[PDB]
């Protein structure tokens, strides 16, 4: 019945660099830390708090007592981009995932119009793509004739890349085909750190 | 009025017995109340807690040893939903089997034992509502309170004795 | 060595119960405790109870109580767990792994994906997204394909047959409110191309034998 905590949920670190996890306890210590990578079971890396499993490369440590405990990775290496659990007795943290940290890229934004083709079907997804781009946070609004949508897009992201290590994005305005008729001006503006101003993509339907 | 134990097969009367234990595990997950229901464990639970006389028996002990004044309850580590919690009574419970199918226990007797187990748990648990919930399962042996008498190895069933809620 | 090995994925409906199996190999099955874990997709790591495998007791999460069964068939080292009146939040990963002397996990299975939904299997339609002039920039066009309303995952996605992979960017799957999933997969390629070279997107959803090559033409 003993809640551990996680910080942070999500870690950049620049290659080669340091990278500390931290697990609090919200009441031998037993702590053990675990890696686990995309379509994998976690994999044990330390127990008894600062015991390395055997395979398990000198950069990574664990330390602490009591009720925080720390995990380190001395080096970051591409292979260590992960999710990192701890656990005590039966109660894991909620997850640290370490990602490479890598300098700001803007995205390049396109809009794509529905097709004809799914049109006749009776409904009209209008993408907006956001290619390639550091770090992962962005903003992306869908005005349509300059009313903000709201409900009625959803957002998918990449994985970091494993060889630039940037991200992209797809946000997916869906209307029925009906409602997609009603309207003249479709727009996607995309605000993100990289730009010295947002960037709008829009088009006139037909 | 009683708490009457299906048996199988029928102990016969030489059989009776005093309970002076028993041995819980606490259920995991997350009220403010903490559930304890008749170990999960196994053979090794039960010789690790060290109040069992010479009968081998399961969820309760039979003719064991008894505590000085009071109950008192131990466990090998207390946040390890995984270790039993062994309880050693002060007072035996009596229980008399008629050699008819069942084993009986006094209800008051029962009653009046759990509030002090579940008071000695709300001072180690810091709780305040303890709840006893029967057995979660397991082979025979271990789901029900099992004993040999006379080289013959019985079975009750203890669901009625794992049902009560305690302020 | 110690090996834990699941069985298969499964999709269920609301309401059904799955059975996952769990066979240990490498070490004395009785020896110790088998608890389960289940991941929901992009989430943590939640435990559900453990088995002791000599007795069959068990301990379940408060959560999961009167919902999951732990048992086993010591025979063939096989553990199980079943979980019934499933929701859709029950669609997870589940994992059976072995506690050690450390109380820690060393040796887990590859995990068990149970997807809950009223769906039925469905292929994609697939729909160019088609390169102009709102998706060029300054020598470099976009352009894709929208892989549309199928059940369950996964598509593959492909370009040219698997010549073209510079620049491809395929997203992971959406689940829309109707219970069928859509993603996109995108490519990025020079503008002076587009007159000239073929861009074929090459769709494949093997639980409803569909496979789609969809030509992507400019404008
Ligand atoms: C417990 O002790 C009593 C008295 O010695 C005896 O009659 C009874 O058989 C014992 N219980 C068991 C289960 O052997
Ligand atoms: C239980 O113990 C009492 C003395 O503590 C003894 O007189 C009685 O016979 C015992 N009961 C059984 C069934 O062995």
């Amino acid at each position: 019945d003993i809640v551990m905590t996680q910080s942070p949920d999500s870690l950049a670190v620049s290659l080669g660099e340091r990278a500390t996890i931290n697990c609090k306890s919200s009441q031998k210590n037993y702590l053990a830390w675990y890696q686990q990578k995309p379509g994998q079971p976690p994999k044990l890396l330390i127990y008894w708090a600062s015991t390395r499993e055997s395979g398990v490369p000198d950069r990574f440590s664990g330390s602490g007592s009591g009720t925080d405990f720390t995990l380190t990775i001395s080096s970051l290496q591409a292979e260590d981009v992960a999710v990192y659990y701890c656990q005590q007795y039966y109660s894991f943290g909620g997850g640290t995932k370490v990602e490479i940290k890598r300098t700001v890229a803007a995205p390049s934004v396109f809009i794509f119009p529905p097709s004809d083709e799914q049109l006749k079907s009776g409904t009209a997804s209008v993408v907006c793509l956001l290619n390639n781009f550091y770090p992962r946070e962005a903003k992306v609004q869908w005005k349509v004739d300059n009313a903000l949508q709201s409900g009625n897009s959803q957002e998918s992201v990449t994985e970091q890349d494993s060889k630039d290590s940037t991200y992209s994005l797809s946000s997916t305005l869906t209307l029925s085909k009906a409602d997609y008729e009603k309207h003249k001006v479709y727009a996607c503006e995309v605000t993100h750190q990289g730009l010295r101003s947002p960037v709008t993509k829009s088009f006139n339907r037909g | 009025d009683t708490i009457t134990l299906p048996c199988r097969p029928a102990p016969p009367p030489h059989c009776s017995s005093n309970i002076t234990g028993l041995i819980l595990t606490r259920q995991g997950g997350y009220a403010n109340t903490v559930i304890f229901r008749p170990s999960g464990g196994d053979w090794r639970d039960i010789a690790r807690c060290q109040i069992a006389g010479t009968v081998v028996s399961t969820q309760l002990f039979l003719n064991g040893s008894l505590a000085e004044e009071e109950v008192v309850i131990r466990s090998e580590d207390w946040r390890d939903n995984a270790k039993s919690i062994c309880v050693q009574l002060a007072t035996s419970v009596e229980i008399a089997c008629t050699g008819a199918g069942h084993c009986a226990i006094s209800r008051a007797k029962w009653a009046n034992t759990l509030k002090q187990i579940a008071s000695k748990l709300r001072e180690q648990y810091g709780a305040k509502t303890i709840i006893f919930k029967p057995s979660s399962g397991g082979d025979p042996e271990f789901v029900n309170h099992s004993f040999n008498c006379g080289g013959e190895f019985f079975y009750c069933a203890s669901t009625q004795l794992f049902a009560s809620t305690w302020f | 060595q110690v090996q834990l090995v699941q069985s298969g994925a499964e999709v269920k409906k609301p309401g059904a119960s799955v059975k996952v199996s769990c066979k240990a190999s490498g070490y004395t099955f009785t020896g110790y405790y088998m608890h389960w874990v289940r991941q929901a997709p992009g989430q943590g790591l939640e435990w559900m109870g453990w088995i002791n495998p000599n007795s069959g007791g068990t301990n379940y999460a408060q959560k999961f109580q009167g919902r999951v069964t732990m048992t086993r068939d010591t025979s063939i080292s096989t553990a199980y767990m079943e979980l019934s009146r499933l929701r859709s939040d029950d669609t997870a990963v589940y994992y059976c792994a072995k506690i050690s002397g450390s109380y820690s996990f060393d040796y887990w299975g590859q995990g068990t994906l149970v997807t809950v939904s009223s769906a039925s299997t469905k292929g994609p339609s697939v729909f160019p997204l088609a390169p102009s002039s709102k998706s060029t920039s300054g020598g470099t066009a976009a352009l894709g394909c929208l892989v549309k309303d199928y059940f369950p995952e996964p598509v593959t996605v492909s370009w040219n047959s698997g010549a073209l992979t510079s620049g491809v960017h395929t997203f992971p799957a959406v689940l829309q409110s109707s219970g069928l999933y859509s993603l996109s997969s995108v490519v990025t390629v020079p503008s002076s191309s587009l007159g000239t070279q073929t861009y074929i997107c090459n769709v494949n959803h093997k639980p409803s034998n569909t496979k789609v090559d969809k030509k992507v033409e400019p404008k």
